[PDB]
């Protein structure tokens, strides 16, 4: 269980980093039309982002949907989900 | 009790390992026969890091020797410390790789990897708390590179939560002994970058420069180079074996040094280094050690730090010394050479202090840098690689062993990606858009 | 057990074998009778190195060599010579006539009814070996037996063993001097077999060895014995990496891995640096740099070709004696800055280095001085093409009129075979002319976002 949780959290953190990096340069160009080289999007720090390299980058579209339970008992869940949705 | 398993593959690995077992068996007082004849009581306190105990109050190292050619093993057995090792750990075959990476990885090494893993598993299961592994090998060779990478992959598959160090001797611009060094180095770096926690960068030209210019040896031989290497390997793990004012395990070094998973290629160095007759003219103090550690001529990787920026550095001091001097010296080095240190890390100098120095010295220090200049090394190999791959200079020797041409492309792309991150953190600002 | 099996075909092969085995017996302390007093005096050792000699129970040492020839004379010379009791009595010599400078006679007509015996004895020797490395075949182009029977034997060996290396040492016809009128036909005929079935062929020319003997050793009247001794020294330097300890050992597989870029280019030149007389051995340092430089000089090449007219594709240096790595590195760096020596752009590294502690020995009655250091160089280049081209011209000048052709067809060949062989040779030259050409250009480009 600990191994699974650690690997899942590592993959999610890398996905957050690659998504955030991808959006920024995006906005940047779309407005700056400049070509600040090609920056460097960390695709190789995980298999998940590595296999989805063609879909995440290049001429593409992306949208992450997040579900937030409604109870008062799952507060510790819900806030964390928002903190992950605050990325990108 | 933290305990590390030592593996050594190939000619270079075996020679460096033999010299290393003589340096570690003279700090922990061990007779070549295997008995203890030391003086201090702290030598036996942490002997289990490297040695198993044998019935007659003897000590046998955890070394595991691998080679696809038997001859090197003989040169180890007929030596000053040949009888120290266990006979069962001499795992070897015949019909060596012949400087073919494919033979080491796919054809020949695949037959002997099962025996090597059997020995490794037997050695590891007896350990109270395994800290990690060490591997000494050469990237530019045959059995060394291929078998080392294969063993690293298998071990990381079996033991994911353990440290895997690696002391690799890579090719060099001018001193080259094989014509197919680029292919072997490329395909080895393709494997090391994925399945290793720490990698140490050594090349023979830097060691020759140290021997010629610092130690002033007229006719250096491989023994002296292995001597310097052994000195740094002993320096890295000093805190597992001895007490001190501020300890530093291997995992502490890994945590503090690497900022991201793929940047774990380090530049090692040792201080002090003097040339016999000059010894009386230099006072041994912490400022002198700090001055020699950060000098570009002392590095062991032939990568000038002044062409890049230090992501991180670590300094492991040995000896009775004042913590104020260490702190002020590291702060001064950071402040004066502000251009050579990255700006988004507030303080990028790890410091550790161990009380007991080497035998015949009063103070010593080991330096582990992580800098962007290492990119140059890989870039050089990449150039040579493409210079041979555009025409397929020696490619049939590799594809005749069950390989495909795509794997070379994967390795080249992976090395080029790795160079990217370094080149990036290498600039000294990013303001314009 | 780095075992090798030596093959000697023809008069030239047998004489080079005599020189080689004299050197080997001197190296290992083996007396011509077959016994080794060194182990008896000491009490035991590894001096019975398995590379060449098999040790029986009684203490005798029999060589791992096989002699073949169609003339009884050349081998009745050794059956009654100094080394009569060294070799196994089974010497595989057909009590019949000879191939008579005829490839067809040696390959088709008389080469049969002996080949089965040779392969049976090769099988027996191979079964006695553990970890056999390869074969060392000695023969001579231009001769009937040495060409035709060697082609047949190489074909059968490639069929039977397959994966084992087969290194060939052979005598190429010289540009000017020759000992037979029908040398080009035989050489062009055996090239079609040596191109396919061998793994690495070393070529030597007698005019070159004569010039080296005249210039360096101050011998005005050399015979074949001196040439055979030099060739024996070269082969010993090649093989010494798997008999004695050293700082960097080079096996027979590293050879082929480092000197053969493509399968059809395995024709390297060979040179030996410290060829010097006893009188001239003084007044000279014989350092590592001196011998390394002497290896590259055109005058010291063992084949009449100029390396300056081509490009170096690969080089392998094998050092013997009191040599340390730093001098080898310095010599290589010094060479790499010379403009007269050109390397192909697709081989940035260029050099293979091996070091051995055993120094070279001195043959009593020889002509080479005792020296502390030596180096044997093996260099795959493109200049070798010239050595073929001259021969082709000669072949044309004989084949336009079908001279001496009826002898070949009378022994079971047809005319078309000649043409086929010639075409094969042409293709080989073309490959050389294609491999030394520089790369096209950058051949690809990238833009740094010009917007
Ligand atoms: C009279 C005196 O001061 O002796 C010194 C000495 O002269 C110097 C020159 C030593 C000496 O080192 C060398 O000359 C040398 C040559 C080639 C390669 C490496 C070293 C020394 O050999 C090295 C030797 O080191 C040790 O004794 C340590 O225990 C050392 N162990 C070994 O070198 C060793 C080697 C083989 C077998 C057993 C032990 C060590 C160093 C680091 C980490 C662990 C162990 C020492 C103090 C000295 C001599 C003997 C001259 C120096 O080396 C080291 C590593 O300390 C050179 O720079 C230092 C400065 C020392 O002053
Ligand atoms: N270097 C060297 N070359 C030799 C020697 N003996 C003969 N040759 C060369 O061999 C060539 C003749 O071919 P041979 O090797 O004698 O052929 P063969 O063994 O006699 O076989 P047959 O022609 O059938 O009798 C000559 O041109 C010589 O130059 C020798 O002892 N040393
Ligand atoms: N430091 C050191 N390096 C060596 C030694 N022997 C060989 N090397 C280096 O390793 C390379 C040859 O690799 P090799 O040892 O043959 O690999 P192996 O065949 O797998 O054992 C050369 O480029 C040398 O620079 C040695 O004894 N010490
Ligand atoms: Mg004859």
């Amino acid at each position: 269980r600990l191994k699974e949780g650690a690997n899942i959290n590592k993959s999610l953190t890398t996905l957050g980093k690659v998504i955030s990096a991808l959006a920024e340069m995006d906005s940047g160009p779309n407005k700056n039309k400049k070509k600040k080289k090609t920056d460097f999007i960390p695709y190789r720090d995980s298999v998940l982002t590595w296999l989805l390299r063609e879909n995440l980058g290049g001429n593409s579209r992306t949208a992450m949907v997040a579900a937030l339970s409604p109870a008062d008992i799952n507060y510790d869940e819900t806030l964390s989900t928002l903190r992950y949705a605050d990325r990108a | 009790m933290r305990e590390i398993v030592h593996i050594q593959a190939g000619q270079c690995g075996n020679q460096i390992g033999a010299k290393f077992w003589e340096v570690i068996s003279d700090e922990h007082g061990i007779d070549p026969t295997g008995s203890y004849h030391g003086d201090s009581d702290l030598q036996l306190e942490r002997i289990n890091v490297y040695y198993n105990e044998a019935t007659g109050n003897k000590y046998v190292p955890r070394a595991i020797l691998v080679d696809l050619e038997p001859g090197t093993m003989d040169s180890v057995r007929s030596g000053p410390f040949g009888q120290i090792f266990r006979p069962d750990n001499f795992v070897f075959g015949q019909s060596g790789a012949g400087n073919n990476w494919a033979k080491g990885h796919y054809t020949e090494g695949a037959e002997l990897v099962d025996s090597v893993l059997d020995v490794v598993r037997k050695e590891s299961e007896s350990c109270d708390c395994l800290q990690g592994f060490q591997l000494t090998h050469s990237l530019g060779g045959g059995t060394g590179s291929g078998m080392g990478t294969l063993l690293i992959s298998k071990i990381r598959e079996e033991y994911p939560d353990r440290i895997m160090n690696t002391f690799s001797v890579m090719p060099s611009p001018k001193v080259s002994d094989t014509v197919v060094e680029p292919y072997n180095a490329t395909l080895s770096v393709h494997q090391l970058v994925e399945n290793t926690d720490e990698t140490y960068c050594i090349d023979n030209e830097a060691l020759y420069d140290i021997c010629f210019r610092t130690l002033k040896l007229t006719t250096p031989t491989y023994g002296d180079l292995n001597h310097l290497v052994s000195a740094t390997m002993s320096g890295v793990t000093t805190c597992l074996r001895f007490p001190g004012q501020l300890n530093a395990d291997l995992r502490k070094l890994a945590v503090n040094m690497v900022p991201f998973p793929r940047l774990h290629f380090f530049m090692p160095g040792f201080a002090p280094l003097t040339s016999r007759g000059s010894q009386q003219y230099r006072a041994l103090t912490v400022p002198e050690l700090t001055q020699q550690m950060f000098d570009s001529k002392n590095m062991m990787a032939a990568c000038d730090p002044r062409h890049g920026r230090y992501l991180t550095v670590a300094a492991i001091f040995r000896g009775r010394m004042s913590m104020k001097e260490v702190d002020e010296q590291m702060l001064n080095v950071q402040n004066k050479n502000s251009s050579y240190f990255v700006e988004w890390i507030p303080n990028n100098v790890k410091t550790a202090v161990c009380d007991i120095p080497p035998r015949g010295l009063k103070m010593s220090a080991t330096f582990i840098g992580n800098s962007t200049a290492i990119q140059e090394l890989f870039k050089r190999i990449s150039e040579q690689f493409t210079a041979m791959f555009r025409r397929k200079a020696f490619l049939h020797w590799y594809t005749g062993e069950g390989m495909d041409e795509m794997e070379f492309t994967e390795a080249e792309s992976n090395m080029n990606d790795l160079v990217s991150e370094y080149q990036q953190y290498q600039d000294a600002t990013a303001d314009e858009q | 057990m780095r075992e090798c099996i030596s093959i000697h075909v023809g008069q030239a092969g047998v004489q080079i074998g005599n020189a080689c085995w004299e050197l080997y017996c001197l190296e290992h302390g083996i007396q011509p009778d077959g016994q080794m007093p060194s182990d008896k005096t000491i009490g035991g050792g590894d001096d019975s190195f398995n590379t060449f000699f098999s040790e029986t129970g009684a203490g005798k040492h029999v060589p791992r060599a096989v002699f073949v020839d169609l003339e009884p004379t050349v081998i009745d010379e050794v059956r009654t010579g100094t080394y009569r009791q060294l070799f196994h009595p089974e010497q595989l010599i057909t009590g019949k006539e000879d191939a008579a400078n005829n490839y067809a006679r040696g390959h088709y007509t008389i080469g049969k009814e002996i080949i089965d015996l040779v392969l049976d004895r090769i099988r027996k020797l191979a079964d006695q070996c553990t970890g056999l490395q390869g074969f060392l075949v000695f023969h001579s182009f231009g001769g009937g037996t040495g060409s035709g029977f060697t082609s047949l034997l190489m074909e059968r060996l490639s069929v039977d063993y397959g994966k084992k290396s087969k290194l060939e040492f052979s005598i190429y016809p010289a540009p000017q001097v020759s000992t037979a009128v029908v040398e080009p036909y035989n050489s062009i005929l055996t090239t079609h077999t040596t191109l396919e079935h061998s793994d690495c062929a070393f070529m030597v020319d007698n005019e070159a060895i004569y010039d080296i003997c005249r210039r360096n050793l101050d011998i005005e009247r050399p015979t074949y014995t001196n040439l055979n001794r030099l060739i024996s020294q070269i082969v010993s330097s090649i093989t010494a990496s798997l008999r004695f300890d050293g700082a960097l050992n080079v096996d027979l597989t590293e050879f082929q891995t480092n000197l053969v870029p493509y399968p059809r280019i395995h024709f390297p030149l060979a040179t030996y640096a410290p060829v010097i007389s006893a009188e001239k051995a003084y007044h000279e340092q014989l350092s590592v740099a001196e011998i390394t430089n002497a290896c590259f000089e055109p005058a010291n090449q063992m084949v009449k070709c100029d390396p300056r007219h081509g490009k170096y594709m690969a080089c392998c240096l094998l050092y013997r004696g009191d040599v340390v790595p730093k001098d080898v590195n310095a010599a290589i760096a010094t060479i790499k800055t010379k403009r007269s020596i050109q390397f192909v752009d697709w081989c940035p590294t260029g050099f293979k280095v091996g070091i051995n502690y055993q120094p070279p020995t001195v043959v009593p009655g020889g002509d080479l001085a005792k020296v502390q250091r030596a180096v044997c160089m093996l260099s795959n280049t493109t200049a070798i093409a010239e050595a073929w081209a001259r021969l082709d011209h000669k072949f044309d000048l004989m084949y336009a009129k079908r001279a001496f052709v009826h002898w070949y067809v009378g022994e079971g060949m047809e005319e078309g075979e000649f043409s086929e062989a010639r075409e094969d040779m042409a293709a080989l030259e073309k490959d050389y002319e294609e491999v030394g050409v520089d790369s096209v250009e950058g051949e690809g480009e990238e833009e740094g976002e010009e917007y």
